[PDB]
């Protein structure tokens, strides 16, 4: 018998091929991991990282909770975005409250708080190696021990994708399944994909 | 705007040591695929200015996407070039004009190799020095192509291109400086290269990722497709234990697919109850593979600690994890000189053929022949880290 050819199927493009990838990385964080979170601002990165994992887990429903770290106040069409995103999807959105000073104590703090509380062992965000430089060395997962701190030597080389999710009690990760996609890839698929975006064009 | 819509993903590896040119090759890159003003001096200069750390840089054209895997050349970062040879389409092999083929060279296109670079580009740089001399460009072909002949190193395409990063002859544009070379420049390259190096459209291969239950009568089987085609009505079977069912369904966001190609995200549903766990492989019934607890392989091990004989591991492969351990280690290559030696332990950065021995048997590939189904982490125990990158051969 003879195989089948790839004039079969129609060839991945970079944003389908992007898009497996991602969805790939949000399945093994969901069977590996007890309790994930997906980190949602209310912004266009996390936009397309929720539209992934609906994606991952059609005809599911997401198996973790989205969060929402608020601050004292973003923008007030953004609350109204998120508020209406909720109720028109039937998700679980968590929200937790308690720029130099205000975002180390407001963010920061706070995300570091919802963890606890919750006992979160990994935590989805959405932001990619394109943003900053320094971002070039990172990897997919990112290990936190216990008091939250990050350590080199227990961070794992990333090698095909196929990742380690093997944790210890009390040890939680950070996953960035939109690290591969660029600024121009992103707004490519909300245009796309229709992903519904606050009216504000500009970086929130 | 509306071209770039319908794009391919290439990744590439660069490979050289200190002064080869490369942040100015990659600077040059970055730079000339926006200019559809010497700002290029800045780029290089930020390029320029003990870690498992691998530079991923990211740019486009209106052909293709791109992603730049930079890890140093030295010796010391194997591990680092493995873990990023290891997504990697194409290699482009740095040379020096006045150097030639050096154990760098030797060391980095055994790498590519070893990791499935089906791609190579041998870049012999600072040609502009030589005076685009056509016969240091011929000693230099002819000689990588002698070492590539001890190696097997049969790799689909194989480029030589004469090039000066610094200048930017046969970087973007083709170069009048010699009229004597008939090739495509860099970048022609990299946008024109068949990608359908994923020739697994022959032999599917599923590994089971996750086990969708939404509710009682809903069962779906999501993962990505390693290889092969998948399609609605295939009579399949899983590799752990040799059962067969038919496939029912493509299950995906848009909505139920009739086909399924390599490197699609998909759910598949079956028309019997049968028992599929994660780990498991859904194959096509007419061509099953190997199903065994005990393996030879390729090992880079990446570990400060040695690797042990006897010592137990796990391994995951890529959604089957099994504890196991090497049985023994059949030879461990000098990454610099190319042969083979005994040995009893692996240190940091290095290499060799190991017997491995799995508490349960796994289905399983030569990851000659399969990149996925091939391929496997070794994982500590105790630590957690993961330790050793293998492929299997069979
Ligand atoms: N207040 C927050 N609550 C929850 N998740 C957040 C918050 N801030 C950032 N994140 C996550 O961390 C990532 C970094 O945020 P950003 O780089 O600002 O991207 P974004 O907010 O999604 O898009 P922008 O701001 O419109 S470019 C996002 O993808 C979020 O998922
Ligand atoms: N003449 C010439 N000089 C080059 C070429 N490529 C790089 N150089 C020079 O070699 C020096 C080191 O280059 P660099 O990109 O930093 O090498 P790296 O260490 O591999 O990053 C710089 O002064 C470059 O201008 C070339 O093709 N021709
Ligand atoms: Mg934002
Ligand atoms: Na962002």
């Amino acid at each position: 018998l003879v195989p089948r050819g790839s004039h079969m199927v129609d060839k991945l493009t970079h944003l389908k091929q992007l898009e497996a990838e991602s969805i790939h990385i949000i399945r093994e964080v969901a069977a590996e991991f007890d309790n994930p979170v997906m980190l949602y601002s209310i912004g266009k990165d996390s936009a397309v990282m929720l539209h992934l994992a609906r994606k991952a887990f059609f005809p599911g429903k997401l198996p973790f909770p989205v969060m929402h770290v608020d601050t004292r106040w973003k923008f007030q069409e953004m609350y109204r975005f998120r508020d209406q995103m909720v109720e028109e999807m039937g998700l679980d959105l968590i929200t937790h409250i308690n720029s130099a000073k205000h975002t180390d104590i407001m963010k920061t703090e706070g995300l570091k708080q919802a963890l606890d509380k919750h006992g979160f062992d990994a935590a989805f965000g959405g932001a990619r190696r394109d943003e900053e430089k320094s971002r070039a060395k990172e990897r997919v997962y990112s290990f936190r021990d216990s008091k939250h701190r990050w350590d080199p030597k227990n961070q794992r080389p990333e090698l095909w994708n196929v990742y380690n999710g093997n944790v210890n009690k009390g040890e939680s990760i950070r996953v960035f399944p939109l690290s591969n996609w660029t600024e121009l890839d992103i707004w490519q698929y909300i245009y796309l994909e229709g992903i519904p975006i606050v009216p504000l064009y500009f970086a929130a | 705007l509306g071209q770039h819509e319908r794009k391919e993903m290439l990744r590439f590896l660069t490979c050289g040591n200190v002064d080869d040119g490369k942040s100015t090759l990659i600077g040059r890159l970055l730079h000339d695929s926006k200019m559809i003003g010497d700002d290029l001096a800045l780029l290089v200069d930020g390029l320029q200015a003990i870690t498992i750390d691998v530079a991923y840089r990211y740019f486009s054209t209106a052909k293709r996407k791109f992603i730049i895997a930079d890890t140093p050349g030295h010796e010391q970062y194997t591990r680092n070039m493995a873990t990023g040879a290891s997504t990697c389409d194409l290699a482009i092999i740095l040379v020096d004009a006045r150097y030639g083929v050096q154990t760098q060279t030797r060391r980095h296109s055994y790498i590519a190799s070893l990791l499935g670079i089906k791609h190579i580009v041998v870049a012999i740089n600072k040609m502009d020095l030589n005076g685009f001399d056509e016969r240091v460009f011929e000693s230099i072909k002819a000689d990588y192509l002698k070492f590539a002949e001890g190696i097997a190193f049969k790799p689909t395409t194989m480029a030589f291109v004469p090039m000066s990063a610094l200048k930017g002859d046969n970087v973007v544009n083709k170069s009048e400086r010699s009229p004597w070379y008939a090739g495509q420049s860099l970048m022609e390259i990299l946008e024109t290269v068949e990608i359908a190096s994923d020739r697994n459209y022959t032999d599917l291969r599923f590994p089971v990722q996750y086990v969708n239950r939404p509710n009682l009568n809903f069962r779906g089987f999501a993962g990505t497709l390693a290889s092969g085609i998948v399609h609605k009505g295939d009579e399949i079977v899983v590799l752990p234990s040799g059962k067969s069912s038919r496939v029912k369904s493509i299950v995906t966001f848009e909505g139920e697919l009739e086909q399924a190609g390599p490197g699609q995200a998909v759910t598949l549903t079956m028309e019997d109850e049968i028992d599929i766990s994660r780990g498991d492989l859904l194959v096509h019934a007419d061509n099953v593979p190997q199903v065994s607890d005990a393996f030879d392989a390729m090992l880079v091990w990446m570990a400060e600690e040695p690797m042990l004989p006897g010592k137990k591991y796990d391994i995951k492969r890529a959604t089957s994890y099994v504890p196991g351990s090497i049985a023994s280690i059949t030879h461990r290559v000098d990454v610099n000189t190319l042969e083979e030696g005994p040995a009893s332990s692996l240190q940091l950065n290095e290499i060799g053929r190991v017997k491995v021995s799995l508490d349960a048997p796994i289905a399983l590939d030569g990851y000659s022949s399969n990149r996925t189904t091939g391929a496997f982490i070794v994982i500590d125990r105790l630590t957690n880290g993961t330790v050793a990158a293998g492929m299997i051969i069979a």
